[PDB]
RNA sequence: GUCGAUCCUAAGGGUCGGGGGAACCCCGACAGAUAGCGCGUCGCGCGUACUCCGAAAGGGAAUCGGGUUAAAAUUCCU
RNA sequence: GCGACCCCAGGUCAGGCGGGAUUACCCGCUGAGUUUAAGCAUAUCAAUAAGCGGAGGAAAAGAAACUUACAAGGAUUCCCCUAGUAACGGCGAGCGAACCGGGAACAGCCCAGCCUUAGAAUCGGGCGGCUCCGUCGUCCGAAUUGUAGUCUGGAGAAGCGU
């Protein structure tokens, strides 16, 4: 809601920075297996639970 | 051209604060130049910057600890930063004297029987 | 899931022969090493051996 | 050599002078709380063959303890189990009351170790021991190589493991031979070794 | 249960395969301690391996009374009858048992004479290297002093 | 600073001491040298055992128009 | 009223100690039932699992208020054996140690009490010095409701001389 606390804004502020895709350069290094971000987060499919 | 550790040890102190000034005076004009599209070649001294500032802060810290030591030195009584980590336990432990300590009785044993070198004859 | 029976530590992997038997199987050995037929025939090339 | 004296009189428990100094000194106890610490100990001939000295880091508490059996904490008083184990009141605990004392004292007095305790009183519903407690940390016992032995790390809480005298005798161990053989080294350590199937290499 | 057998009594209803001890270590544990015992022999040299003298014993009991065994250490009476003051009996490598009683006479001569005889065949070394002091052998340290692997005064 | 939280107390919650309890824990200001406050300038006076938690609907210091953004405002501009 | 002592109270007084974590092994407590008995209640599962505590590199035990009845052994622990035995048990189901003997290892000790009284000879803390896990000096305390020495039954005190 409008009304959250400094806490919860704060670990929802890292959820959003970890919601990204992975770097293209990351998939070139040599003896790379990540393929994709395999912990990709949609606000309507998986809720945080807090 | 870059930071030398050793020559940092030979300046004084109000050297390194006036050298530390413009270290992080310096490092603010690259950040800006990282917002404002700088050039790739300016946002490689980001990494040159940050290391020369935590180099003078390290001579500066090591500097006033050693000096602090001194102070303290032949003190009964030092401050808690300053004494020994090692382990919990290890600072707990009777001292090497006081793990030795016997009654009078078993000093006298030590002295008048103590164990003699001795061998049998084949 | 788990396997049927599993496998033990505790099994008698070791056995103890009578000392006698075993003396008893070196002195066996030991005299078919000086009959040449018993020698070629567990694969050495021994003909060029002198005796 | 006055201790001699002392230790007669308390033998004679139920004599005129010591039922006077007995319940005099029952019902000051009974007013002050359950752990107190006392300025020296009641009894200075017992506390001395138990171990006390008259110098700095010896203290002496006294606590109390509620008297009789241990009532099986359930509620209600029912057992969910077949008959045998059925019983509620007439349970007793495994360890003494002066062991309880000594606990008491070691909990609440995290700081210092526990050496020993004494009887000092009781009546109906509490009994009074008096444990004597070193601090470890106090240079002089640090310096007496008589005491310092309780400064090592293997000696800590030793009320709590059963290592004090009150614990040796509730173990079992007050004792050797055909009629207290189970207790050592310890009673569950005897049924752990006979128990043991020992299955050899060559078998 | 069927058929002539013998009535099982096998032990096996508590949580038995617990409390099992194998014995895989057996070959690291004869390793184990003969290292200790090279070690000890080194620490000790040029003292005996065989550790400290021990008496003759009978074994206890109807069973065993024909047979004679190591017992613990000499009596006091043993000690001062072969006058070795008990005080330096363990410094020279005497076991000493103060609770061992003697009944008899030829339990008592038997340790006597064991004791002697090791007295005869001892050599002491001085506590400091140029003073000689009573008890101390001369010229001795140096012929035959070695260390002597094994028993030497078998019972 | 002006909207709320924050402050206050409600049902109640968490606790000191004390009393229980092998202990985890139980009771909860009930077995007690309270917290401190006020006035002078450190002294006098007062002083009944919790300066605790518990409300974005209870109690409660103070903001109004006009304008402004692709997306903010009784918060930005005047 | 002024003092001594006693008990107690306050202190962000000077300097220390304690809590919690970890689970393989270790110590104390608490403590089932499934199950077995072809039913079942004693029993058994088990002095076990779960529960609550406390340690260490090991822990615990330990220098006999022992074993034994012998021609006697001699702290503790551990291995083999004793032995599936003596014993226990709706004497049913089941359960079950110890001594001797052979080995691994090996080690013994410290206090309390009558005993300085021509001297509390003891210890802590503050401060200072030194060759700084300690030691010396000085001051203030602790302690006679007893610190340190001497003694611990194997002895020992005292006297005598080798
Ligand atoms: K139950
Ligand atoms: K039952
Ligand atoms: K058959
Ligand atoms: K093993
Ligand atoms: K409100
Ligand atoms: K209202
Ligand atoms: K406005
Ligand atoms: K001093
Ligand atoms: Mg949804
Ligand atoms: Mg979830
Ligand atoms: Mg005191
Ligand atoms: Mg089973
Ligand atoms: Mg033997
Ligand atoms: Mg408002
Ligand atoms: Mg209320
Ligand atoms: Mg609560
Ligand atoms: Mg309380
Ligand atoms: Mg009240
Ligand atoms: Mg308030
Ligand atoms: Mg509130
Ligand atoms: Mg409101
Ligand atoms: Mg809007
Ligand atoms: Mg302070
Ligand atoms: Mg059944
Ligand atoms: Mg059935
Ligand atoms: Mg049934
Ligand atoms: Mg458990
Ligand atoms: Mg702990
Ligand atoms: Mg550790
Ligand atoms: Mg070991
Ligand atoms: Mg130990
Ligand atoms: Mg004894
Ligand atoms: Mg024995
Ligand atoms: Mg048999
Ligand atoms: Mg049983
Ligand atoms: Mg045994
Ligand atoms: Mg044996
Ligand atoms: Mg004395
Ligand atoms: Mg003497
Ligand atoms: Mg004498």
């Amino acid at each position: 809601p409008s009304h959250k606390s400094f806490m919860i804004k704060k670990k929802l502020a890292k959820k959003q920075r970890q919601n990204r895709p992975i770097p293209y350069w990351i998939r070139m290094r040599t003896d790379n297996t990540i393929r994709y971000n395999a912990k990709r987060r949609h606000w309507r499919r998986t809720k945080l639970g807090f | 051209a870059r930071i030398k550790v050793h020559e940092l040890r030979n300046k004084s102190k109000t050297e390194l604060l006036a050298q530390l000034k413009d270290l992080k005076a310096e490092l603010a004009l690259l950040r800006v130049a990282k917002v404002t599209g700088g050039a790739p070649n300016k946002l490689s001294k980001i990494k040159v910057v940050r290391l020369s500032i935590a180099q003078v802060l390290t001579v500066i810290s090591q500097k006033q600890k050693a000096a602090l030591r001194e102070v303290y030195k032949n003190k009964k009584y030092l401050p808690l930063d300053l004494r020994p980590k090692k382990t919990r336990a290890i600072r707990k432990r009777l001292t090497k004297h006081q793990s030795s300590l016997k009654t009078e009785r078993e000093k006298k044993k030590e002295m008048y029987f103590p164990l003699r070198k001795y061998a049998i004859k084949v | 899931g788990r396997m049927f029976a599993p496998t033990q530590t505790w099994r008698r992997w070791h056995r103890k022969i009578p000392v006698n038997q075993k003396r008893y199987a070196v002195a066996s050995a030991i005299a078919a090493s000086s009959v040449p037929s018993l020698v070629l025939a567990r694969g050495h090339r021994i003909e060029s051996v002198p005796e | 050599g006055a201790y001699t004296y002392v230790s007669e009189l308390w033998r004679k428990k139920q004599s005129d002078v010591m039922r006077f100094l007995q319940r005099v000194r029952c019902w000051e106890y009974r007013q002050l709380p359950s752990i107190v610490r006392v300025t020296r100990p009641t009894r200075p001939d017992k506390a001395r063959r138990l171990g006390y000295k008259a110098k700095q880091g010896y203290v002496v508490y006294r606590v109390r303890v509620k008297r009789g059996g241990r009532k099986r904490p359930v509620s209600k008083g029912i057992v969910y189990g077949k008959p045998t184990n059925q019983g509620v009141t007439q349970l007793k605990f495994q360890r003494s009351k002066r062991s309880v004392a000594e606990e008491r004292a070691g909990r609440k007095l995290g700081g210092l170790k526990v050496l020993n305790s004494y009887w000092i009183n009781e009546d109906s519903t509490y009994k009074y021991f008096e444990v004597i407690l070193v601090d470890q940390a106090h240079a002089a016992i640090r310096n007496d190589p008589r005491i310092n032995w309780i400064c090592n790390p293997v000696h800590k809480h030793r009320e709590l493991r059963g290592l004090t005298s009150a614990g040796k005798k509730y173990r079992g161990l007050r004792g050797r031979g055909h009629l207290h053989h189970k207790a050592r080294p310890s009673r569950r350590a005897t049924w752990k070794r006979n128990q043991t199937l020992s299955l050899r290499r060559y078998r | 249960m069927k058929h002539n057998n013998v009535i099982p009594n096998g032990h096996f209803k508590k949580h038995w395969q617990n409390y099992v001890r194998t014995w895989f270590n057996q070959p690291a544990r004869k390793t184990r301690r003969r290292a200790a015992r090279q070690k000890k022999a080194a620490t000790i040299f040029p003292r005996p391996t065989a550790g400290s003298l021990r008496p003759i014993v009978h074994g206890q009991t109807l069973k065993y009374n024909m047979k004679v065994r190591a017992g613990r250490g000499f009596s006091l009476e043993e000690l001062k009858a072969a006058g070795i003051p008990k005080k330096l009996a363990p410094t020279i490598g005497i076991a000493v048992d103060h609770r061992r009683r003697n009944r008899s006479l030829e339990g008592l001569q038997t340790n006597v004479q064991r004791l002697k005889t090791y007295k005869a065949k001892l050599v002491i070394f001085p506590r400091r290297a140029k003073k000689v002091k009573a008890g101390d052998s001369s010229a001795e340290e140096l012929a035959n002093a070695t260390q002597v692997q094994g028993p030497y005064l078998p019972i």
